[PDB]
Order: C-alpha cells, then structure tokens, then sequence
C-alpha cells in the first residue's frame, strides 16, 4: 500500500550492471593411490606354546 | 547433482573382548578350574580304604 513519483532522469546518476565475476574452479581433486594394505596392531595376546 | 552412495559400516574392533581377557597372562578363573579339578582327575576321591 504505497506510492511513488518518478521525476524524469538525467545524466547527474549513472550506474552500470556488474561484469559476469569470474566463476570458482572445481577442485583438481584428491589423487587417490590404489593398492593392498594390511593393518598391523599392537599384539596384546601373549605367545603361546605347548608345555610338559 | 549425484545422490550420497549408500554405506554399510560392518562391525569393528581393535580388540574383542575375547582377546582383552586373554591378554592377560593367568585367568584365576581357568587357574582354579585346573587346581581344584587335578585332584579329582589325578586321584580317587571317592575311593576309600579301610584296614
């Protein structure tokens, strides 16, 4: 519920649209290195052995 | 736009209980199984002698 009076322009204001900003890259990416692993732990278990 | 592939966590663990008990090196419980069972294996407990 408003109103506006516009006055004819003139040249006292100019103003000019934003130059297309410059899009963000996507990322090279993480180069992965595939292969077989085998994980190690700590060998909390003792050593056991038959005794007589 | 690519969906979230669908992931299935298996069970994991360092260590199971199992093998934490059994990392130490005597079980009191085991050690008086054998203790209180070698009397019952080597000797008679029901035997009895009367001379």
């Amino acid at each position: 519920a408003n109103f506006y009076v516009c006055p004819p322009p003139t040249g006292a204001t100019v103003v000019q649209f934003e130059q297309p900003r410059r899009c963000p890259t996507r990322p090279e990416g993480q180069n992965y290195t595939e292969g077989i692993a085998v994980v190690f732990k700590e060998n909390i278990a003792p050593y056991k052995f038959k005794a007589t | 736009i690519t969906m979230l592939e669908d992931h299935e966590f298996v069970p994991l663990e360092v260590y199971t209980r199992h093998e934490i008990k059994d990392s130490g090196l005597l079980d009191y419980t085991e050690v008086q199984r054998r203790n209180q069972l070698h009397d019952l294996r080597f000797a008679d407990i029901d035997t009895v002698i009367h001379a």
